[PDB]
């Protein structure tokens, strides 16, 4: 709404010029008012809307945390419990709003393996973040959500990128996050990230040196988890 | 457990 | 407004919660709603709203500094001074509600020194960062008012209060810096420092350990800036 | 330059 009379290229300097001042909930606006405006976006352009709302939501959880855990240790009066609400009901505004561009209508238009996996990956992984803190009725369908998502994205990426394709690579690493954290599946969670490193390992060798930093940063990542968990 | 960072 | 409907206690509560979650915008209004209940702040109450009002404001500044610095480079279009004006009218009106705070009316009911002091000091602190980014025919009265609220501090808190006092140390490094970076004064600056500090040095003497610490820490900084000025 | 930082 509010970015409506705003140009689409001046949206996209603006979240720029937002990232650069550490300035992420404005970033974060400025790329849903590029969504709105109604066009695909470039790979540039979805790294910044990625950028922008991984950073207020990555706020949002760790404060989440904190207060979760005030709150676990006092089981005083409502105060604790209240905040945490508050908060909570915050961070699934942003995850619902995320996950409102995804269906409307970044998904339907993504045709190119690379928009649409990355698409897909950013819906499990809001999904996921709804499944941190979820304790109701649709607590599984949530969960089921970011699976169903997350599985999607692994087919495509399977079938149409190279094993060591960043955006491939990152949807692994998040994909096993979720087996281990929310899915109860420690052994899935630990074979993901083998295979997926593995199999990257094998595929080094055809890429450039730059190409290579950027698939060898991610496999350390999977590396570091898989250190944690075994 | 750590998920793929931000810049 | 917002928070009219919940007990002070409450909000003090909140704000201590906010604060361990790293919520500072959070922290200030639930501040801002206690100060409105009417009643005096205590020692702590009072140091709960200026960690939360500084923290919100010292991310704005940080966010104006690099804009006005890219702003700077390019004298494109007019995206870079339209967002930073909007930081800056975003800056300014937190300055302009913790200023109304003071106002109205927590340095009327202030009668002990610590408390007058402290409140003095922030008043100085939120008009200096309103002349950090001012530029209209107002500007000289801005720097002016930061100033006489400076004075005003100053001049009770060497009546009042001992040298080694933190208010009364925390209060002079700000207003050095006051001098140094906005009053175009940089000797008045270094010649409040060392006396600042010498005369705090000479009555260390009194302390207890942990008074010794709290004074201590803030000295070094003193001398910190005096080894970047000279 | 520095003026009194947060905790
Ligand atoms: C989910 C996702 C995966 C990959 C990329 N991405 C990267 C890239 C991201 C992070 C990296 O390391 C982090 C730890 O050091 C390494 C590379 N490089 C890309 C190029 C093109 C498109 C996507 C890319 C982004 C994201 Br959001
Ligand atoms: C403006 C102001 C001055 C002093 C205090 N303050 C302190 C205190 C603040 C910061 C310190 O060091 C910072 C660098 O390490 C050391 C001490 N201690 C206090 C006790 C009682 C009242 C105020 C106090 C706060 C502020 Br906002």
């Amino acid at each position: 709404g509010a970015m409506g009379s705003m140009e689409r290229a001046s949206l996209i300097q603006k979240a720029k010029l937002a990232e650069q001042a550490e300035r992420y909930e404005d970033m974060a606006a400025f790329m849903k008012g590029a969504v709105e405006k109604g066009e695909e976006l470039s790979c540039e352009e979805r790294n910044l809307l990625s950028v922008a709302y991984k950073n207020v939501v990555g706020g949002q959880r760790a404060a989440w945390r904190v207060l979760s855990s005030i709150e676990q240790k006092s089981n005083k009066g409502p105060e604790v419990r209240e905040y945490r609400e508050k908060v909570e009901t915050e961070l699934q505004g942003v995850c619902d709003t995320v996950l409102g561009l995804l269906d409307s209508h970044l998904i339907k238009e993504a045709g190119d393996a690379e928009s649409r996996v990355f698409y897909l990956k950013m819906k499990g992984d809001y999904y996921r973040y709804l499944a941190e803190v979820a304790t109701g009725d649709d607590k599984k369908r949530i969960i089921d959500s970011a699976r169903s998502a997350y599985q999607e994205a692994m087919d495509i990426s399977k079938k149409e990128m190279p094993p060591t394709n960043p955006i491939r690579l990152g949807l692994a690493l998040n994909f096993s996050v979720f087996h281990y954290e929310i899915a109860n599946s420690p052994e899935e969670a630990i074979s993901l990230a083998k295979t997926t490193f593995d199999e990257a390992m094998a595929d080094l060798h055809t890429l450039s040196e730059d190409s290579y930093k950027d698939s060898t940063l991610i496999m350390q990542l999977l590396r570091d988890n898989l250190t944690l968990w075994t | 457990t750590p998920s793929l960072p931000t810049p």
